[PDB]
């Protein structure tokens, strides 16, 4: 009844914000 | 001509100054005198041409009026320097300075009307036109 | 660059072509006022923004005027 | 200005003998070597000073801290090699790009090579006893 | 005239003096160092029989 | 070459130029059309470089300002001895200096303003009672030989004297005898009269009166004899003095003693001691003695080092021009026309200097108490270290001001041609950057560790934190400093000084909560004076954001100095001047680049650093040092008293500061929060002025946020809308209202937020030690 | 004893003569 997924929690709070960030820097400085 | 006698600083050129533009300031001096950097510090001028490389055209119009309300030096010339080589002047454009009126001048920015009888911003809506046309 | 405009108030007193750290303004001939001359503002590509040239004006309201505009290395008086 | 910390001779003789400046290296033995560098001393403090360091798969933690830190480094230094454009050879696009995949490699190396010296030391005298 | 007088000479006299301030006193059970040789006496008439030409009393 | 250039009757003594504010300056001299007016009035009073281009008689006006400001000290002290003569209880605490609290201010009975008077400084003579006062000037008066208000009243009679001298020297030495300039440049005459003559003879006299007055009336008060019978003049007999001083003052006699060089029976009155005495908690008069006469005498021989007229002595430029080498060019060359024509060169090294020297009087009075029984009076205490870490803080930034002020108004390229002035303008880019990054470097690796803090014992993680109860950061350093000290009275590199300050007895305890009776110096109170400091953890990370702080400040101050004349943004700056709001919105903005506005800016990181300093001084000392000591158990009860920290939970017991200071929240809540509660329940009850005036204070300092966070163009168009209203009804007046200048509304804005923030504080100190 | 502070102390010592060694071996060179 403590229902979490933690890998889900990584994922969307560390890793596609860091790919969020990677990906927007090349919208911003391309050309 | 060559450079003032300056021991450098940390105040110069960037790495601008090698890809995108520099600046050059030509000007004859009479006597061997000190003068301040717009870098920062002091320098000396000879007593022949000067040329001294600056980062800003900004810089060199400030060391020209240096030259002028101090030390009476008049003919002072601004070049820009591009980073193939290539030097275009740029001060003064005519030989005439700024201030006094010459026949041979176009008048550039000329708004033929007092600066309340502008139009309205509505009027100018979805253009690139500026209510200062 | 910014635009610097010059209206049709202008006395010819050259105090903002004295004013302006750029040499952005100069004087030509005209013949709206006394004086028969006018500032201009040929070379705003040099200008910085600064309104030196602004403050120096002394007609109500204004005969020059600096509108900010899109900036470049020059415009923000950048030496990098 | 010129000053003796920007002049001397030996200073400048390992300043250009360092990877990232030496002759004749390419671009992913650059990265490698400074990668395995600073993998190899980045796990220390994560491995001794961690939230797991009293337990004892501190080094284990340790290990994949160093990791992780040098995947988000790498993404950095791999981004900005997309987007440089600038200069020839060692700041050719591909010159740094080669240089952030040998980083990473170096990287996580020598973070593995650091935690089995760490975990594995008492071997070095293992031979008395 | 600067080797053989301080080089040799006053380096040698330093060394009577190392030997006389700390390491005789040391041989006698006496700890002499930085601490305490600025108020200890090598000698209990210490200095009084040397400028005299008395010599005979070390 | 020292001679004496006087002009005579220079300045006509006349009231014409009172019926025309404004006219020392050629702007205001033509009167006030707008507001604006009457703010550059009083803002260019004293800027008397504005008001005249002659060096000569700008030197003559600061001269004669000189002499009103002394008149305005001599003044205030008169006052102060005054107040203490007739309208305080200074005869009742002379018979119990431990048991009533100095009052020397009381209240008029209209509106309920009397509750200001209280009971604990109500005494005979003294009947409605007072303000309790925090300035420590009974226990001054006491240590120097005060004994009854009649002695203190001719002091405040001889005070006037002084300032009626010292105002009449103003007028005479600008109106009727008025220096050259030439005899101003005198620096060499001017520093041997300062050091042998001023100094020298000043502390000189002082051991006279010390010997005469200062040791017999403490002699007569250890005796037992009640101050009203005390004879001041005790010292001035020889018999009488014989009874005290059997050895000084002798058959072997006083005066046949010093000619003789027979000076070792003055030991009785001239000692080495050197800590304090275990009945006052301060230091021995007789140190106090040997001090100001050894120091006369190198005072005295200080000022026979510079020539001046009998060719033996040191030339000031030719030392400076010889102390160059090769890293540094010219080296000191062009220094002494620096100094000796530039004002605002003396006084940036005159104020550095004296904010320094106050920072350090700060801390050596807390440590080295000269006064007998202030080191229990802890609301003293407490504002005597405020006070002058205040005073110090201010003069330093104004040190800061008058650099930047040298370097636009008095710099010349042709005095520093490559010398050490030269060479640090030709650098600035490379200090500036390095003292960025030590900021950020002291700012991550100070703040970032109380922050750590906070976030490790919020998650429940306590044994993470960086504590003495966890992974500790001993000030190593520091406790190697005490442990040196406390063995060096009686060692060996100090083997007849017989003590020190008990600070330093550290050796020996590994925190504050683990304290004696027997280390600590209770007096009769049972109240502790001083004690060993113990410096852990939480000493250490404070440190470091002193070293932040000051860093900042130093950062700001010294950007100020070096940028103040041109940088890559606006080359010319220095023909824009000291204070101009800015340059104009272009060059992407430029407001706030003058060194006036580092000045502004440099105000409120001094405000930042001097708050810490007194926040750490407040709540170590209650935690680690300052309460009561029981005769029982020799146990040391300080002010606040042990916390536990559980971590286990097994209990750990610490101080108060050591447990609780090294995060924000504690900060917040045992320090903010708590100790606040003597403030804010202060209505009703004679501390309620203080209650008042903390709130008065939040309001200043929110006031000023209007002000700080504003534009003047805004206030201009609300102004617009407001002269219409003005100008429709017939009530427009003639000198038009303007908003206040860019400049102007910065400090302003500075100015509130100074007096708001730091008037604060100060109810709250002197409500919570008042209380208790 | 040479306690671990007094071990610490003696390798800044010895860095010290380590540079003091570099300015001059480079000076030599
Ligand atoms: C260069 C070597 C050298 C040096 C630097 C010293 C230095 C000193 N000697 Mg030593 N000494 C030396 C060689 C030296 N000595 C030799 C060769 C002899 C044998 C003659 C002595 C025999 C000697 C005696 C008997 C005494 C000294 C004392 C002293 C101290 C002088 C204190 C004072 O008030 O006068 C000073 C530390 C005096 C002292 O009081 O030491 C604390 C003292 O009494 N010395
Ligand atoms: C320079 C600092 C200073 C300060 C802040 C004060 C402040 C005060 N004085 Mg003091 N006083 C001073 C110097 C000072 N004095 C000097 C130099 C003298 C001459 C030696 C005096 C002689 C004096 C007397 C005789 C009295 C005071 C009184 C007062 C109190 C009421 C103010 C008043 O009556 O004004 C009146 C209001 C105005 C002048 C408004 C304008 C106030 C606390 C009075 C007091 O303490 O009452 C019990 C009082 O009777 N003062
Ligand atoms: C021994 C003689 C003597 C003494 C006791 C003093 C004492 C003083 N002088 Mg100095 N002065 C002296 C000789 C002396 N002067 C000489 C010979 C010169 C010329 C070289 C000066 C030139 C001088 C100036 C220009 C100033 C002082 C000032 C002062 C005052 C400093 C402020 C203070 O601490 O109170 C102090 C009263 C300052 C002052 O406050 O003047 C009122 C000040 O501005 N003095
Ligand atoms: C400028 C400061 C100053 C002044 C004005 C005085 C004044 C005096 N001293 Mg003092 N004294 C002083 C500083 C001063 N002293 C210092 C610095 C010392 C320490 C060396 C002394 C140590 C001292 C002794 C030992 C004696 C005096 C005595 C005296 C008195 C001289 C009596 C006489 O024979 O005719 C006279 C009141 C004599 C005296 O009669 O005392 C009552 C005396 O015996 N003085
Ligand atoms: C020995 C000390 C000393 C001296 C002689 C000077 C002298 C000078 N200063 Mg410097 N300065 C000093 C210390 C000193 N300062 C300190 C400690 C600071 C840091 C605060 C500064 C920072 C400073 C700046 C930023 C500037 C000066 C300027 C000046 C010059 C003009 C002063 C003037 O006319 O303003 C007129 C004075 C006033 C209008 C009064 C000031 C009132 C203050 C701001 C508020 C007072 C409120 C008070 C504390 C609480 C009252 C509350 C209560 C009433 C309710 C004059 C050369 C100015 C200059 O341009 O130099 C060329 C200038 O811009 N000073
Ligand atoms: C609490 C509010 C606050 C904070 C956090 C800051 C922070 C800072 N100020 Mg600012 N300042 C403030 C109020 C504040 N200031 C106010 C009110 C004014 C108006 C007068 C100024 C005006 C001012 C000036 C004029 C200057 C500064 C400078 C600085 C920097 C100092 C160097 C340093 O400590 O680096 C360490 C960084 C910090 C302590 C910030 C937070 C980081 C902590 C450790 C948490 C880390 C979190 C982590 C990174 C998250 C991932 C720092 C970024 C100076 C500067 O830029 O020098 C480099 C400087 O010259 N400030
Ligand atoms: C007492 C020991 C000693 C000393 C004082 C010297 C001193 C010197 N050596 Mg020598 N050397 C030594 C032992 C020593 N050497 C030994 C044991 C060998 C192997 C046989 C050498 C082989 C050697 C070679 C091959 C060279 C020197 C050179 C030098 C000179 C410059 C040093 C330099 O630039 O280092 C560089 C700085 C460092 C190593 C920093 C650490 C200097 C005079 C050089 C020279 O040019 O002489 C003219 C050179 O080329 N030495
Ligand atoms: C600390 C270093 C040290 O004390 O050096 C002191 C060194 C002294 O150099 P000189 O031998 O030139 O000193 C002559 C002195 O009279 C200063 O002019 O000064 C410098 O090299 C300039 C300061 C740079 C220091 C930057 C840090
Ligand atoms: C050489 C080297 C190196 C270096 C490297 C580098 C070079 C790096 C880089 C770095 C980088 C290159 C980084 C980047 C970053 C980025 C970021 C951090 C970003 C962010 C972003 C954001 C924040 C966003 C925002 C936005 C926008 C823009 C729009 C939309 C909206 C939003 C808001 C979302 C290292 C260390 C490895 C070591 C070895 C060698
Ligand atoms: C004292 C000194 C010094 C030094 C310093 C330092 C700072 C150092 C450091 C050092 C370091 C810091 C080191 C490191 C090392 C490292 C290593 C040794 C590594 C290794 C690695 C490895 C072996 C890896 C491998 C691998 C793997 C595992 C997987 C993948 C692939 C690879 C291959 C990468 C100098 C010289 C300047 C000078 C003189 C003095
Ligand atoms: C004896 C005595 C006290 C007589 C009374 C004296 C008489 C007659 C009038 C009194 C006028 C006075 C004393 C003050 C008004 C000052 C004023 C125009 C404030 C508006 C203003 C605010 C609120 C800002 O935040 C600000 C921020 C940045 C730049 C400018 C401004 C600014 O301009
Ligand atoms: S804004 Fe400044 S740079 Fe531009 S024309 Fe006016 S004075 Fe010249
Ligand atoms: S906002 Fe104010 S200070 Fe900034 S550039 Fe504009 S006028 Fe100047």
């Amino acid at each position: 009844s403590y229902n979490v997924f933690p890998a889900l929690v990584i994922i969307t709070t560390l890793v596609v914000p860091f790919m969020a960030a990677a990906a927007l820097l090349f919208i911003i400085e391309r050309d | 001509g060559s450079t003032p006698l300056f021991g450098g600083s940390t105040g110069g050129l960037l790495r601008k100054a090698q890809i995108e533009e520099k600046y050059l300031i030509v000007w004859n001096s009479k006597e061997e005198q000190v003068f301040e950097m717009p870098t920062g510090g002091a320098a000396t001028m000879v007593a022949g041409t000067n040329v001294l490389y600056l980062a800003r055209k900004e810089q060199c119009h400030a060391l020209h009026r240096q030259l002028v309300s101090t030390f009476k030096i008049r003919d002072s010339k601004i070049y820009r320097v591009y980073p193939n080589g290539e030097q275009v002047l740029i001060f003064p454009m005519d030989g005439v300075p700024s201030e006094k009126s010459n026949p041979g001048r176009e008048v550039v920015g000329y708004v033929p009307r007092k600066i309340g009888d502008n139009p309205n911003p509505v009027d100018v809506k979805f253009t690139g036109k500026e209510t200062f046309d | 660059s910014h635009s610097v405009k010059i209206y049709d108030t202008c006395i010819g007193c050259t105090q903002c072509v004295r004013a302006c750290p750029l040499d952005v303004l100069e004087m030509v001939p005209w013949d709206g006022n006394k004086a028969g001359t006018i500032a201009s503002s040929p070379r705003t590509e040099d200008c910085v923004g600064c309104k030196r040239c602004e403050t120096a004006c002394p007609t109500d309201f204004l005969s020059i005027r600096v509108y900010l505009g899109a900036e470049t290395t020059r415009s923000m008086g950048l030496a990098y | 200005l010129l000053t003796p910390v920007n002049n001397s001779t030996a200073i400048r003789w390992f300043i250009d003998n360092l990877p990232i400046n030496r002759v004749g290296m390419d671009e992913f033995t650059r990265g490698l070597e400074i990668g395995m560098a600073h993998g190899y001393w980045l796990i220390g403090p994560f491995a001794l000073l961690g939230p797991l360091r009293n337990t004892e798969l501190g080094l284990v933690a340790g290990l994949v801290s160093t990791i992780g830190l040098l995947l988000i480094s790498t993404i950095g230094l791999s981004g900005y090699a997309s987007l440089v454009e600038d200069v020839p050879t060692e700041f050719d696009r591909k010159g740094w790009s080669r240089l952030a995949g040998g980083f990473l490699v170096g990287g996580v190396g020598g973070a593995i090579f650091a935690f089995a010296i760490l975990q594995f030391f008492p071997l070095v005298s293992a031979i008395a006893r | 005239n600067h080797h053989l007088s301080a080089l040799f000479g006053v380096s040698s006299l330093a060394f009577a003096g190392h030997m006389i301030h700390v390491a005789i006193p040391a041989a006698r059970g006496q700890r002499v160092d930085w601490s305490n040789f600025l108020n200890t006496l090598p000698h209990p008439a210490g200095l009084a029989p040397f400028f005299t030409g008395n010599w005979g009393v070390y | 070459p020292v001679r004496v250039l006087v002009d005579n009757d220079p300045v006509p003594t006349s009231t014409e130029k009172w019926g025309k504010p404004g006219w020392f300056e050629r702007n205001l001299a033509r009167g006030p059309k707008t507001t604006t007016w009457i703010w550059d009035l009083h803002a260019l009073a004293h800027d008397f470089e504005t008001h005249t281009s002659d060096k000569e008689e700008i030197s003559r006006k600061i001269f004669s300002a000189h002499f009103g400001h002394l008149a305005v000290v001599c003044v205030w002290l008169s006052g102060m001895f005054w107040h203490g003569a007739y309208f305080s209880n200074f005869t009742a605490w002379m018979e119990n200096p431990l048991g009533l609290k100095p009052s020397a201010q009381t209240v008029w009975p209209v509106f309920g303003q009397e509750i200001l008077n209280d009971p604990s400084t109500v005494a005979k003579g003294f009947e409605q009672g007072g303000i309790v006062i925090t300035s420590g000037l009974f226990h001054l008066w006491r240590a120097v030989g005060f004994t009854t208000t009649g002695q203190l009243a001719a002091m405040s009679i001889a005070m006037l004297i002084i300032a009626a001298l010292f105002l009449f020297a103003g007028w005479f030495h600008y109106h009727k005898r008025a220096p050259k300039l030439e005899w101003f440049q005198n620096v060499e005459s001017m520093l041997n009269h300062h050091l042998a003559g001023l100094f020298g003879l000043g502390s000189l006299f002082w051991t006279g009166h010390l010997i005469h007055v200062a040791l017999p009336v403490k002699a007569q008060l250890d005796a037992g004899i009640a101050p009203a019978q005390v004879n001041p003049f005790a010292g001035l007999d020889y018999g009488l003095m014989g009874q005290y001083f059997p050895k000084g003052f002798g058959p072997n006699g006083g005066l046949g003693a010093f000619f003789t060089l027979n000076w070792g029976q003055f030991t009785d009155f001239l000692t080495f001691k050197g800590g304090l005495e275990p009945a006052t908690g301060a230091l021995y008069l007789t140190d106090i003695a040997h001090h100001h006469l050894a120091i006369a005498t190198l005072f005295i021989i200080a000022g026979h080092m510079y020539r001046t007229n009998w060719g033996i002595g040191h030339s000031i430029k030719e030392m400076l021009e010889a102390h160059k080498g090769p890293l540094t060019g010219e080296g000191h060359r062009g220094l002494y026309e620096v100094l000796t024509t530039s004002w605002h060169a003396q006084l940036a090294i005159n104020l550095a200097m004296a904010g320094s020297i106050t920072i350090i009087v700060a801390h050596h009075m807390y440590a080295m108490n000269p006064y007998p029984y202030m080191g229990t009076d802890y609301a003293t205490q407490i504002s005597l270290f405020t006070h002058h870490m205040w005073i110090g803080g201010f003069l330093i930034v104004g040190a800061g001001a008058h650099a930047a002020i040298f370097m636009v108004r008095d710099y010349d390229p042709v005095t520093n041609q490559n010398n050490l002035l030269d060479r640090v303008l030709r650098h600035r880019d490379a200090i500036i950057s390095h003292l960025n990054w030590v900021t950020l470097f002291l700012g991550f690796h100070s703040f970032g560790l109380y922050v750590h803090n906070d976030t490790m014992q919020a998650l429940g993680r306590p044994r993470d934190m960086f504590a003495d109860f966890a992974i500790p950061l001993q000030p190593v350093f520091a406790q190697w400093i005490q442990n040196i000290h406390a063995a060096a009275p009686g060692g060996a590199t100090a083997p007849w000084v017989g003590g020190t300050s008990p600070t330093w007895y550290t050796g020996a305890l590994s925190s504050a909560a683990t304290l004696q009776a027997n280390q600590v110096l209770a007096l009769a109170n049972d109240k502790i004076s001083i004690s060993p400091i113990h410096l852990g953890t939480a000493d250490f990370m404070v440190h470091h954001i002193f070293a932040l702080c000051i860093h900042v400040t130093v950062l700001i101050l010294l950007k100020g100095v070096l940028f103040a004349r041109s940088s890559r943004l606006i080359p010319d700056k220095a023909n824009l001047g000291f204070r101009f709001p800015c340059d104009g919105p272009g060059r992407g903005g430029t407001c706030q680049s003058s060194a006036w506005d580092h000045v502004f800016l440099g105000l409120f990181w001094m405000y930042n650093t001097i708050s810490v300093v007194i926040f750490h001084f407040s709540w170590k000392m209650q935690s680690d040092v300052w309460g009561t000591v029981d005769r029982s158990t020799g146990a040391v009860n300080h002010i606040i008293g042990n916390t536990d920290v559980l971590l286990g939970g097994q209990t750990v017991a610490l101080s108060q500061y050591a447990a609780s200071s090294i995060n924000i929240n504690g900060w917040l809540r045992d320090f903010l929060w708590a100790q606040s509660s003597a403030v804010i329940n202060s209505y009703g009850g004679p501390l309620s002025a203080y209650g008042l005036m903390f709130l008065g204070a939040h309001f200043i300092w929110a006031f000023s946020l209007m002000f700080l966070f504003s534009g003047r163009g805004y206030w201009q168009e609300l102004i617009e809308s407001i002269v219409w209203a003005h100008n429709k009804l017939k009530v427009a007046p003639a000198i038009q209202p303007r908003a206040l200048s860019i400049t102007q509304g910065r400090a302003v804005g500075v100015a509130h937020y100074l007096l708001g923030g730091i008037a604060t504080t100060w109810a709250f100190f002197l409500a919570r030690f008042l209380a208790l | 004893v040479v306690s671990g502070a007094q071990v610490a102390i003696a390798f800044v010592v010895a860095l010290i003569a380590g540079i003091a060694a570099l300015l001059l071996s480079t000076a030599l060179g």
